[PDB]
RNA sequence: AAGAAGCGAACGAGGGGAAGUGAAACAUCUCAGUACCCUUAGGAAAAGACAUCAAAUGAGAUUCCCCAAGUAGCGGCGAGCGAACGGGGAGAAGCCGAUUAAUGCUAAUGUAGAAGAACAGCGUGGGAAAGCUGACCGUAGUAGGUGAUAGUCCUGUAUUCGAAACAUUAGCGUUAACAUAUUAAGUAGGGCGGGACACGAGAAAUCCUGUCUGAAGAUGGGGGGACCAUCCUCCAAGGCUAAAUACUCCUGACUGACCGAUAGUGAACCAGUACCGUGAGGGAAAGGCGAAAAGAACCCCUGUGAGGGGAGUGAAAUAGAACCUGAAACCGUGUGCGUACAAGCAGUAGGAGCCUCAAUUUAUUGGGGUGACUGCGUACCUUUUGUAUAAUGGGUCAGCGACUUAUAUUCUGUAGCAAGGUUAACCGUUUAGGGGAGCCGUAGGGAAACCGAGUCUUAAUAGGGCGUAG
């Protein structure tokens, strides 16, 4: 509810968007929900049918002593088509809207209660140039994190899109695996209330 | 798209109903003479399907 | 996602060549043979372990009733004697005495004849 | 996620040139609009945003200039 | 907001998909669980949907009856308990189908006591039973 | 004088058009207007403006997507086939020149390219990129190589960029080829026989026509699912018209919980090749030395052969060219024990002796190899009432080999919301957000009208049937 900045400043936060109780089972559906849609699922291998060749009977049904063969391109035989033979699949997953927006509150809310989730009020570079932002990481004491903002600037993204593991996002388009995946936040009060807005 | 097809007489023979499916009796469309007035008036009105044979109901009419 | 056999094949038959070592032949050497020797091992071990009980009762048996009408007395009535007598000496215990301590031996097919 | 964050950059210069519309300062839309337009070429040919979809938002832009 | 080394999906949630003819041990080894060679065993093989083996089906046995009325396609029938979607305090066909209370396309509507009135309406184009009538003038609504 | 011919992926349009199969048979039907044959275009084609629906307060061409809906219907009413009205979207446009082909300007693109930041020391190592220490660039930090894993060694990446010449796209100008109806008669309709309409002659509307016929022509005609009347709507017998839609022989960029030499295209290799066939046609196998050939000078045995032993090279030569690793079947050599008086699924439970390692203050135990002798013991799989069965299958090894995918539906578990739940297509700087059309539940009775916690049957209000957390 009341957190505070990196300065001092208090800030009041919503609890049903940032003190949700954390739901391991909803948060796991949908990150692992955005983890399959991020497949591209774009394979395939050649049935019987399509595999080259394969039209004629190798041998007569009888009297060869042989066992009995259609066709060359069945799947027993070597260089033959694949018995259930993969193609081209959709693995996107429909999530619920509530159970999303259920899962990224739980998600800022358990990011708030591991303290992994700072306040500022501001973040703003005043040339692209990584240094200065690495100088304003010193400070923060936050080698590695995530930066959601109101609006995303020039010269912030060309800063950090070089650092390893710095990245900046809008605050519309947040992915809760990347709040998950990176180790620590940096997070706006008005981006904060954004997301109040929004969930 | 492709979905399921559900028979065309059975969806006229069968009408569904909150807890039972409900047919009509058999034997009454001709030689009905020789049949007693007791039988006649028994065998009109409706009828319901046997527990057994709600299963298959079931499946030949998913959607009704 | 393709699953290659060739590591874990190699790994599940060697297994059973190794627990078919010393076997004849085809046994010893090759998987279709080996793993039913194998398992034919197996089932020879489960029914010996029932049947070894009751072949060292047999030869603890063998030896009492020589002990005994090496003393004077069948085997048959001496158990009956050391039951009588309230002993509770088990028969792998006599047979050890038997072989091993005459003396012993005598005196309790004396108190077995005592007590008959 | 580095897709996302070059994605995100371009909608606030977007905004602000729609703002630069509502005021209707000609200097202020040109100078917002221009410094979008390379970034947006730059975007498509990544196939992030549809190349015909960029033509369709700087034909609409011009219109609107 | 933990790893996302460390997130599951709770006890109940997933189950292991069954493989057939995966050995002994599986419990569906040589066969999963179709039995011995018959035609249910048989690769193509179904279960036929009205089919008794060649006994004449019950849905043959039994004759067709009624016919399908096409009014009863575009008629409604509207619960009391459904009224709280309405915009506003008239109830008219056209009110329904914006509460999306009925389909677009229904001429008809029709008002039964199902579940109770919390405020007053005024009932235009539809036919009301006595008990919806009933409750909706003890609610204050007149029609 | 100008065109055409022939070749070549898929998509489009049109002229012909099967059978296996399913119905547990089979002829109606299905397969299916599918396969195949034939003709012929363009980047699309076709269609397209109402002689169309609708019956609602009416809408306003065509095309495609999600619903409506597996509903209404058709159906040896069997198997199966299967809409439309209308709603929500994509795209929008109406015209009578929305045509083709050049040439000439303006703008842009493409077809070669240029620059392009920053690392040293120490130890190990054949070799440093890895380890320790301490630095630098970053609009360039998960790219490929370089003797092991490099942001700072190379090629690269971010970023900024060049065109003498030719192509392509758009705008403009101009030319020369073609076209430019003026409201529609052998036409609408009808008899016979067929075909298409979800519709199989059915009560069968509507469309096309092989045959024979044949109007009105605005005071008229077509449709509104037999048909009549009223009402509504629109003007066939002239032509044209972009977008949203279908495809990939190809070109550029990018991607992959796709494969990694029995896989992936048949073809990673001189592959549609060798080989097979008269021909149509079928159709393989086959990759890897090493970082760098530094690919073994020279000597020896040998026939100036093959092959090898030295020497040398290499980090490594059982990395020596059939060259990374190097399994199994299979076949050798050596050491230990057993075996030539003893009968059989060859093992197992005991067990003497012998050999070999370790202990141990020294023939006693522990590990390993063999196994004299004793007891028991007729393989595996399949199929069967029942198999050692003389019933099937397997010569052995290595690799490959068989319950999957899409959609629909029912039940169960779990999670979110909860008398409510949820969006589909689409928009979207695209996993967010919007999009409430639509679907399920909440009410049932009856064939239906119709009624409704009731309803059906009945003269009956009696009796009875069906009913009274998703």
């Amino acid at each position: 509810m009341d957190l505070k900045t990196v300065t001092g400043a208090a800030v009041e936060l919503s609890d049903t968007a940032f003190g949700r109780e954390f739901n391991e089972a909803l948060v796991h559906q949908v990150v692992t929900a955005y983890l399959a849609g991020g497949r591209q699922g774009t394979r395939a291998q050649k049935t019987r049918a399509e595999v080259s060749g394969g039209g004629i009977k190798p041998w007569r049904q009888k009297g060869t002593g042989r066992a009995r063969a259609g066709s060359i391109r069945s799947p027993i035989w070597r260089g033959g088509g694949r018995a259930f033979a993969a193609k081209p699949q959709d693995w996107s997953q429909k999530v619920n809207r509530k159970m999303y927006r259920g899962a990224m509150q739980c998600i800022l809310a358990e990011l708030i209660r591991q303290e992994r989730l700072i306040l500022v009020e501001e973040l703003t570079i005043s040339a692209p140039k990584t240094k200065e932002l690495i100088a304003k990481l010193s400070e923060l004491n936050a080698p590695r994190a995530l930066i959601i903002t109101k609006e995303v600037d020039e010269n912030l993204y060309l800063a950090a899109r070089n650092i390893p593991h710095v990245n900046v996002l809008d605050t519309s388009e947040v992915d809760p695996v990347s709040l998950i995946a990176f180790d620590k936040v940096i997070m706006s009060v008005e981006a904060a209330k954004q997301f109040e807005e929004a969930l | 798209k492709v979905k399921m097809k559900t028979k065309s007489g059975a969806a006229k023979r069968f009408k569904r109903t909150a807890n039972g499916f409900k047919r009509k009796q058999a034997f009454k469309s001709h030689i009905l003479t020789k049949k007693s007035s007791k039988r006649i008036r028994q065998l009109r009105g409706l009828k319901m399907v046997d527990k057994s044979d709600e299963a298959a109901v079931r499946r030949m009419c998913p959607y009704i | 996602a393709r699953v290659k056999r060739g590591v874990q094949a190699n790994r599940r038959h060697k297994k059973i060549l190794k627990r078919a070592k010393g076997y004849y032949g085809a046994r010893s050497r090759v998987y279709r043979v080996a793993v039913q020797a194998v398992t034919k091992a197996g089932q020879y071990a489960y029914r010996d372990r029932r049947n070894k009980k009751r072949t060292f009762r047999r030869l603890w048996i063998a030896r009492i009733n020589a002990g005994a009408r090496l003393n004077g007395l069948s085997y048959s009535r001496f158990i009956n004697g050391m039951k009588k007598a309230n002993i509770t000496i088990d028969r792998r215990v006599l047979a050890d005495i038997a072989m091993h301590d005459a003396a012993t031996f005598g005196a309790l097919v004396e108190k077995a004849k005592a007590e008959l | 996620q580095n897709s996302a964050s070059q994605r995100s950059m371009v909608r606030t210069y977007l905004k602000r040139v729609d703002a630069a519309i509502a005021a209707k300062d000609y200097d202020a839309a040109t100078e917002a609009y221009k410094k979008a337009i390379p970034v947006l070429d730059r975007m498509a040919d990544k196939g992030i945003i549809h190349k015909n979809k960029a033509a369709r938002r700087k034909s609409r832009l011009n219109k609107t200039i | 907001g933990l790893r996302l080394n460390e997130l599951s999906p709770g006890v109940g949630a997933k189950k292991t998909a069954q493989r057939r003819g995966r050995g002994i041990g599986s419990g569906l080894g040589k066969t999963g669980g179709r039995g011995v060679k018959g035609q249910k065993s048989r690769s193509g093989s179904s279960i036929r949907a009205g089919f008794e083996g060649g006994q004449t089906p019950l849905y043959r046995r039994l004759p067709k009856f009624g016919f399908t009325s096409k009014m009863a396609m575009t008629t409604a029938e509207v619960r009391l308990s459904e009224l709280n979607k309405v915009e506003g305090d008239v109830i008219s066909v056209a009110t329904l189908k914006t509460a999306n209370i009925i389909r677009h396309d229904m001429k008809r509507a029709r008002i039964i006591l199902s579940g109770d009135v919390t405020k007053a309406y005024t009932f235009q184009g539809v036919k009301v039973t006595k008990g919806a009538k009933q409750a909706i003038e003890a609610a204050g609504g007149s029609i």
